[PDB]
């Protein structure tokens, strides 16, 4: 359509998804807040042709992408589990979160280390 | 005289193949400290234009803003380079360019793998080129793939690095930051006592810059051999400027027949042995 | 507080939209008038830069892609498709190629290319 998605004020909006980059640097636990503060959360990724603006992005910031010891497996900030062929892990930061570069990738980085991170939030 | 040139120096860390936060970048224009950036922020390296602390720092935004991405790109190179063995590791990305006399430019990017370099390019002519070594290779190639299909880098990312470099050293150049003085040097003839109606004639130069220099002894204007007088190194000073000195032996009494001869940066001057 | 969710302006079915503007990518590697042209088939033309706070999304692009900033040889100076001169302290122009065109980078740059040299572009449309 001619009009995108229900989105908060002034935040990016792409296929009725929207986005927002955050430049103050903040640990995982601190920037899943930060999303959370705005009813959101971190960036998660489903789509390499809905998310298809992702590969615009420069540098690496916080994803909402966390890794379970327990099972050994990735999973989504929310519940979701990362739906195999999307996102390229590499091990950059010995840690349990990752952080999104362009080209879908996902970077280890360690939780506790500040970063900038995207808050993103769905419809329906 | 010598090029002005700019010349950045960053680099990673990991531990284990754990890729560490903290960087360092360091910028030397004309070959002098000029900038250390952490992750954080980039700080001034003493004696300036200025001579006291104040200057206009702030401005150190847009290389904060700028050595940080490449800071945290090169992270992301080093993570794609897999080493099997423990302990430290680090990469580094040291970007370079100068301006001739002419005006004529060069322009270089060069990597370094726990101190030895493994790939370079040449910034002007575009084309890479590698040391011939089997570990150094496999390094290179690692880095060159990594930045050809994950970092997305095309022909016109190499045009820009290109002229980034050459556009902020003339930045730097413009703003008057650089103030590269010529200092002549001071100029002493001392003799030493008469061990055997012989002694040993000096002549001393001190103070100057830049560091090209000539000194030489002369018997009625000639000058003597290499092998028949001393020459001391060109010696810093601790100020930035040097000290050296040349020497030779003679025949009490034939004095007024030596002369030292020197040439610094255009000058030419002739200095006689003291009376 | 409470959480006021609005929809973003009158932009072509599925391009980016952010602060009443709209924006698409290309990745089709064309020339600057051959851009030009592209966006003007869509009732668009080629990014325009007017404000580093209206148009902070430009700060996370990259890669170069084409921008309506033209040349003037009179003058010297540069102006976007439609007499708007190009406010002060907007971008950093770097000299790259001697060309009359330039390309947009992260953190509001632009790099002076030739015109006839294919790149990727944006085209920007100002919503009603």
């Amino acid at each position: 359509e001619s009009y995108c998605g229900p989105c908060p004020k002034n935040w990016i909006c792409y296929k009725n998804n929207c986005y927002q980059f955050f430049d103050e640097s903040k640990n995982w636990y601190e920037s899943q807040a930060s999303c959370m503060s705005q009813n959101a959360s971190l960036l998660k990724v489903y789509s390499k042709e809905d998310q298809d603006l992702l590969k615009l992005v420069k540098s690496y910031h916080w994803m909402g992408l966390v890794h379970i010891p327990t099972n050994g497996s990735w999973q989504w900030e929310d519940g979701s589990i990362l739906s195999p062929n999307l996102l390229t892990i590499i091990e950059m930061q010995k840690g349990d979160c990752a952080l999104y570069a362009s080209s879908f990738k996902g970077y280890i980085e360690n939780c506790s280390t500040p970063n900038t991170y995207i808050c993103m939030q769905r419809t329906v | 005289m010598e090029p002005h040139s700019l010349r950045y120096n960053l680099t990673v860390l990991s531990w284990d193949g754990s890729v560490q936060s903290g960087f360092l970048t360091e910028v030397h224009l004309d070959g002098q400290p000029f900038l250390r950036c952490d992750r954080q922020k980039c700080r001034a390296k003493p004696q300036g234009q200025w001579a006291e602390d104040v200057l206009g720092n702030k401005t150190w935004d847009r290389e904060t803003r700028d050595l940080t991405g490449n800071g945290k790109d090169l992270r992301m190179t080093l993570a794609h380079i897999k080493d099997q063995k423990e302990g430290l590791h680090s990469l580094q990305e040291i970007r370079v360019c100068e301006i001739h006399e002419d005006n004529s430019t060069r322009s270089s990017q060069h990597f370094y793998y726990d101190g030895e370099l493994f790939l370079s390019q040449n910034l002007e002519t575009k084309e890479w080129t590698m040391p011939q070594s089997s570990r150094a290779q496999t390094l290179a190639m690692n880095v060159r793939n990594f930045l050809k299909e994950d970092a997305m880098k095309t022909k016109t990312h190499y045009h820009a690095m290109h002229a980034d470099c050459l556009q902020e050293l003339r930045r730097y150049l413009k703003s008057g930051v650089v103030l590269r003085r010529t200092v002549p040097p001071m100029v002493n003839v001392t003799r030493s006592e008469a061990s055997e109606g012989n002694i040993t004639v000096t002549c001393r130069a001190s103070g100057f810059y830049p560091w090209n220099i000539t000194l030489s002894w002369r018997q009625d204007g000639v000058s003597l051999s290499h092998d028949t007088q001393q020459w001391g190194d060109v010696l810093p000073d601790g100020n930035g400027t040097y000290q050296t000195w040349v020497a030779t032996r003679i025949c009490q009494g034939e004095e007024q027949r030596f002369t030292c001869y020197m040439e610094h940066s255009g000058n030419h001057s002739t200095h006689p042995v003291p009376s």
